[PDB]
RNA sequence: UAAUUGCGAUAACGAACGAGACCUUAACCUACUAAAUAGUGGUGCUAGCAUUUGCUGGUUAUCCACUUCUUAGAGGGACUAUCGGUUUCAAGCCGAUGGAAGUUUGAGGCAAUAACAGGUCUGUGAUGCCCUUAGACGUUCUGGGCCGCACGCGCGCUACACUGACGGAGCCAGCGAGUCUAACCUUGGCCGAGAGGUCUUGGUAAUCUUGUGAAACUCCGUCGUGCUGGGGAUAGAGCAUUGUAAUUAUUGCUCUUCAACGAGGAAUUCCUAGUAAGCGCAAGUCAUCAGCUUGCGUUGAUUACGUCCCUGCCCUUUGUACACACC
């Protein structure tokens, strides 16, 4: 009948996707993973320690398959969370763009994402077509 | 052409417009189907439009939901609501009388919120004080 | 290349301060208001006073000095922006023109009361539904007081 | 809600509902008292609770019970709600729920 | 509270007095016949005195009323 | 999922760097109890020593902790970027330092006995006991001290 | 040809006889248009304090000026062009007319 | 002297004034009106913001 | 509290032989009647249900929620 | 009755202001007029997964059609309608039904007479008088101060943790503002842990920023009753940005330091539903700086549906040695 990751939970699905660039190991981590937080509106550094790139990576995959074009901007937005000021009030802060950037460019390099017209990423036809192929196991893992 | 319908759910900003279409049973929302809707501890509250009639009033219509505005919960609401109004105007405008009537007494017996939109709208807020009724603390000394 | 709102924005104060100009200076000539039109190629000014011979002068000349003195403040250019002065109707049914009358009468000498009733005999009997003129401030004592003056029904609400 | 009742079928095999309703029957408070004037000192004098009173105030012992036990402690709050509604449903008077109510109608039927 | 104020009073009483024959004991039609047949400045207050209109016509109805 | 039977090997107090380090608690907070060493240079010092980062601290092995303590007293050695240092383009030498158990308190009092000898304002300041961060002292720590 | 007409007053009565002029014109004219599109009115607002000074209740005042803003396209040629800016002129009411 | 007036105004509340009657103070900056808010209340009507709700 | 943070032979026996005849198993029960820690806890949770001594009824983040299995 | 709102009574009759009416706003309209600056469907072109035909998308010069959703203009609609109780059986009130809506439908704006020796001469080229007026109390320049800290008060902000913190994921608003003789709101690409830098771009704006992808929230984990991974005051070192200038730290960022606080005594504030409370956002101020304010939406309870006990207010009667009037 066809699937599509519009079929399958965010959850699982990005699990799915995640676990499967890490076995097939070739999306540049950056280097300086383990060192760095993510935001400046964290405290900690992510806790999966020798993953998380793999899961920040499926994720802005389902996320510029899901959209049209998606930039760096739009991903430190989204990224972002609410910075606790001490003891001042909370407030929205924007993710770190080096992440982001480097991971737009390991997706363009492994072929899921390329560069639009109008700017901004939007994912190839090898990225629709590999996407759609991971829904489908994750679809069939259940059976 | 293929018969169809359009109706709308609401619940305060959010809006859920739906297209109700001669089919073969699929509920799609915002491109995904029924099963995935957010809120899971509130995914029956989208599924009760499906059960308090029953799924074969579903098996010969496909509909699709697209929702935008508001929040998580009044989306959800928003959904049930749009689905409901939906299969109620296809059976007015394609099925009998009966049959519409028959599932507008369901829907309104269990919520009425199925099919009338919640009147309940924010109050503004007024000066010299955080909220529309809340005022500044007020000191003597 | 102006945005909408700053634009209107914009001639609404122009517009509060071209009658604060009028107003400041043509106090004696009964000024009683202002009104702008503009147009392609051309921006009119409506003043509605009651002595219009006092406006204009001799052949304009009042008129003239007056469109210079709004050229070379608002900086229009020549032949953009042209006045013209006209009798207002109903002299007793504007406040600005009464206001404006007693301040004078009171100014020459008149007494309090005198002015007052003055006035609101004149806009009683100009057809008006009601007339109210009040004065405040130090009025024959160091204490200051206020005096109400009516006549007909005014409401409020 | 949902893990409160999950664990009031584990712990008991009744259905959950039906001892949440035990509970709440089981601790509405049936007398009270109400201060007077009393000549300018308070006097407390008892009277009795209408049924809505007391399905409302059963709820408020039953839930800030399960509150003020859950506060600074291990068991999370469905747990501490489960406990509550079971031993309120009981009668057992280990239930934060069940020792208030009789407080109060031990001092209402003081003030008689 | 829904007490009517004397200006709704007056104008249904006059109403009925110049035009008890025309006028219904139904609101509908006795709002489509007042706003043609006299002059009122808001729909709201036309309401209201069409409304009115129509108790009196129903007390009419029940005996005669004082005034 | 997986339970491990652990042996007499375990200790319940271990010490490092002149600092009762308590066991039964997850290496990183552990190690926050040495002063000077925080989450963030714990987590890397402990991810650059290469430890289970799940493991308790009392549970690990001796030439761990020495692996440890030696990252952590020359971490530019060992690939920390310079911007984790506490003691960076210091005042004298212009090198790039991390203080550590009780140098953090001797460069504290270094810094403040500076300030003082060259009479600076927030020396004269931290001599007289008062805020240095240009507070409003008006109404808040009233009892500072 | 593609001429746009705007018109961007504060005043609602003379906003819409305008509007109703240029498309009955039209209509006369046997022209082919985009009706009026209304766009959405905009509300601009400033909110003080009443007092000149600073005592008493804070009492608060919001002032609100409305703009509305609609717009007419055309397809006609350059003499009708030329007459319709020549006409419909209304105090009050800002038009501009721009093509292509 | 050149040491007259010499200090910069680019900036802050030295840099504005009110249109009307040159207060530095409560001035209302707003789509570029620069009147002080008592100047503006007086000039509202006049200007076009009126008082609905 | 001085809750038991590695587990040796004794305490593994004693869980082995009594994780049953408890009708209600969880994170906090285990922490109240076998004096271990919350993450001991949770990780015995994950492999009596591997093996298979409890039976989950509901497994949410936050809150675990097992039965005996007979 | 919310109301000197009315039914009525009646040495008064007829009126006026206030209240109400009114106006703005929020709710309804598959009824009208329309929309390439709002959307939807179909047809072109095209991607992926499937296999007759399907599903999810991309592309507006690719054209056509429509107006449900969106925006306005013009209108409609509620008048407590209908029915049942109750009341001299009048004004009205109570319940149920229907309805988008039935506490004057919700919220405002406007708002009388008489007054206070209320506040304001530091908003005003509004002002009388008094003072000063050239080593001026005018004005400008430089540097300080308005922030100074033994203490005592009033608004508040962060919290005392598991109904949580942290980490990954999920992933949703509404009100708004924005550059011309200027340099505003800024997408996208690149560099950088970050803050930020740099090259460009769109937008004088229903088009672009901006779906303002907000936060609380959800879901999986880590922690685990330890002032602890609660809390983040006070300090040290370094990197940036605004600005002529940041030293008494302008703010932002990084590492380190890690204090009180274990739910708060007498007292005392605010509040009746989309309200309290939680949660953030825009705007004002603004070169830079929110723990403030004015609005906005997101999540959404408990408990009244009363009374005159306290604190007050209105009307009537009554007493008074009060009239600057019980201070
Ligand atoms: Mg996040
Ligand atoms: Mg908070
Ligand atoms: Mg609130
Ligand atoms: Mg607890
Ligand atoms: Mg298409
Ligand atoms: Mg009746
Ligand atoms: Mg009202
Ligand atoms: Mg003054
Ligand atoms: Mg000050
Ligand atoms: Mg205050
Ligand atoms: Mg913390
Ligand atoms: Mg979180
Ligand atoms: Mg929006
Ligand atoms: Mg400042
Ligand atoms: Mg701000
Ligand atoms: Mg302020
Ligand atoms: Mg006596
Ligand atoms: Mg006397
Ligand atoms: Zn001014």
């Amino acid at each position: 009948p066809g699937v599509s990751v519009r079929d399958v939970a965010a959850q699982d699905f990005i699990n799915a996707y995640a676990s499967f660039l890490q076995r097939q190991g070739k999306l540049e981590v950056p280097g300086y993973v383990d060192i760095v937080k993510t935001s400046s509106g964290n405290e900690m550094p992510p806790q999966d320690a020798e993953g998380w790139f793999y899961k920040r990576a499926a994720s802005v995959a389902r996320h510029i398959y899901m959209r049209k074009q998606v930039g760096v901007g739009k991903l430190n937005k989204l990224y972002g969370g609410a910075k606790s000021r001490g003891v001042r009030p909370y407030k929205h802060i924007d993710a770190s763009g080096s992440i982001n950037r480097k991971v737009l460019q390991a997706l363009e390099k492994i072929g899921i994402v390329e560069i639009s017209p109008k700017g901004g990423r939007r994912i190839s036809e090898n990225g629709q077509r590999d996407l759609d192929r991971i829904a489908a196991q994750t679809l069939e893992e259940d059976e | 052409a293929v018969p169809s319908v359009q109706t709308f759910g609401k619940k305060k900003s959010a809006t859920a417009v739906a297209h109700v279409k001669a089919g073969k049973g699929l509920i799609k929302v915002n491109g995904s189907p029924i099963t995935l809707v957010e809120p899971e501890i509130l995914r029956f509250k989208v599924y009760e439009p499906l059960l308090l009639v029953g799924l074969d009033k579903f098996s010969n219509i496909d509909i699709r939901v697209r929702v935008t505005g508001g929040g998580h919960v009044s989306q959800v609401y928003a959904i049930r609501q749009a689905i409901a109004k939906g299969l109620v105007a296809y059976h007015q405008k394609y099925v009998d009388e009966q049959s519409k009537n028959e599932l507008k007494k369901a829907f309104t017996s269990y919520d009425r919120t199925l099919l009338i939109a919640d009147s309940r709208r924010p109050e503004p807020k007024k000066f010299g004080g955080k909220g529309a009724r809340s005022r500044f603390q007020k000191s003597y000394r | 290349l102006i945005s909408k709102k700053r634009k209107l924005v914009a001639d609404g104060v122009f517009y509060a301060e071209l009658n604060e100009f009028f107003t400041r200076e043509l106090a004696e000539e009964g000024y009683s208001g202002v009104e702008v039109r503009v147009t392609p190629t051309k921006t009119e000014v409506i003043i509605r006073a009651t002595r219009t011979q006092d406006v204009l002068g001799e052949n304009g000349r009042r008129i003239n000095e007056l469109t210079l003195l709004v050229q070379k403040r608002f900086k229009y250019a020549p032949g953009t922006i042209v006045l013209y002065a006209e009798r207002v109707q109903d002299r007793g049914l504007s406040a600005v023109a009464q206001a404006e009358s007693m301040k004078f009468k009171l100014l020459n000498g008149l007494a309090i009361r005198r002015a007052a009733y003055g006035v609101v005999r004149y806009v009683m009997e100009s057809g008006a539904k009601g007339c109210e003129v009040v004065v405040s401030g130090k009025l024959r004592a160091a204490r200051a007081k206020a005096m109400k003056f009516a006549d007909g029904f005014l409401i409020h609400s | 809600i949902k893990h409160t009742l999950d664990i009031i079928n584990v712990l008991t095999d009744q259905n959950p509902i039906q001892v949440v309703v035990d509970a709440i029957t089981n601790t509405g408070p049936r007398e009270d008292t109400t201060r007077v004037g009393g000549g300018g000192a308070a006097r407390r004098q008892a009277v009795d609770v209408s049924p809505l009173r007391r399905v409302n105030q059963a709820i408020a012992l039953l839930t800030i019970g399960a509150r003020e036990a859950a506060f600074r402690n291990i068991k999370t709050i469905a747990e501490t709600l489960a406990e509550e509604l079971i031993n309120a449903a009981k009668g057992s008077s280990t239930s934060y729920a069940i020792k208030k109510k009789d407080e109060l109608e031990r001092v209402a039927k003081s003030n008689r | 509270g829904r007490v009517r104020t004397k200006t709704v009073k007056r104008a249904s009483k006059a109403l009925i007095e110049r035009y008890y024959p025309k006028l219904t004991l139904d609101f509908q039609t006795n709002k489509r016949l007042c706003d043609e047949i006299a002059t009122i400045q808001s729909k709201r207050l036309r309401n209201k005195i069409a409304g009115y209109t129509t108790h009196l016509m129903k007390r009419i109805q029940k005996g005669p009323v004082r005034g | 999922s997986l339970v491990v039977q652990e042996q007499g090997s375990f200790q319940h107090i271990l010490r490092l760097l002149n600092t009762n380090v308590d066991g039964n608690i997850k290496i990183v907070y552990a190690l926050t109890t040495i002063k000077g060493v925080g989450r963030r240079y714990s987590n890397l010092v402990c991810k650059k020593a290469d430890v289970d980062l799940h493991k308790r601290a009392g549970e690990l092995t001796q030439e761990e902790l020495e692996r440890i303590v030696q990252i952590m007293q020359n971490p530019t050695h060992y690939k920390i970027p310079a911007w984790f240092l506490n003691r960076q383009n210091d005042i004298t030498d212009g090198k790039d330092y991390h203080t550590l158990a009780n140098n953090v308190e001797s460069k504290l009092r270094d810094d403040l006995e500076r300030l003082k000898k060259i009479r600076a304002h927030r020396g004269i300041r931290h001599f007289w006991g008062l805020r240095v961060r240009g507070q409003h002292t008006k109404t808040t720590g009233r009892r500072r001290a | 040809i593609k001429i746009r007409i705007t018109l961007t007053s504060t005043k609602v009565k003379q906003l819409e006889n305008v509007s109703s002029n240029i498309v009955k014109n039209a209509e006369q004219h046997n022209l082919v248009k985009k009706g009026p599109v209304r766009l959405p009115t905009k509300v601009l607002k400033i909110s003080t304090r009443k007092t000149p000074n600073g005592e008493g209740s804070k009492t608060w005042e919001t002032y609100e000026m409305r703009i509305h803003k609609r717009y007419i396209d055309l397809e006609a040629p350059v003499q009708i062009v030329k007459r319709i800016t020549q006409i419909t002129i209304e105090p009050g009411v800002d038009v501009e007319v721009v093509v292509a | 002297e050149n040491v007259w007036f010499s200090h910069p105004r680019r900036y802050g509340k030295g840099s504005r004034q009110c249109r009307v009657c040159s207060s530095h103070t409560g001035l209302i900056r707003k789509y570029g009106l620069n009147i002080c808010r008592q100047c503006f209340r007086e000039k509202a009507n006049d200007i076009g913001f009126n008082k609905f709700r | 509290a001085q809750h038991a943070v590695i587990l040796d032979q004794e305490k593994y026996d004693r869980i082995l032989k009594e994780v049953p005849t408890y009708r209600y198993v969880s994170v906090s029960v285990l922490v109240d009647r076998l004096k271990i820690g919350g993450s001991l806890a949770r990780i015995a949770l994950r492999h009596l249900e591997k093996e298979g001594i409890i039976k989950p009824i509901s497994k949410h983040s936050k809150q675990a929620i097992y039965t005996r299995a007979t």
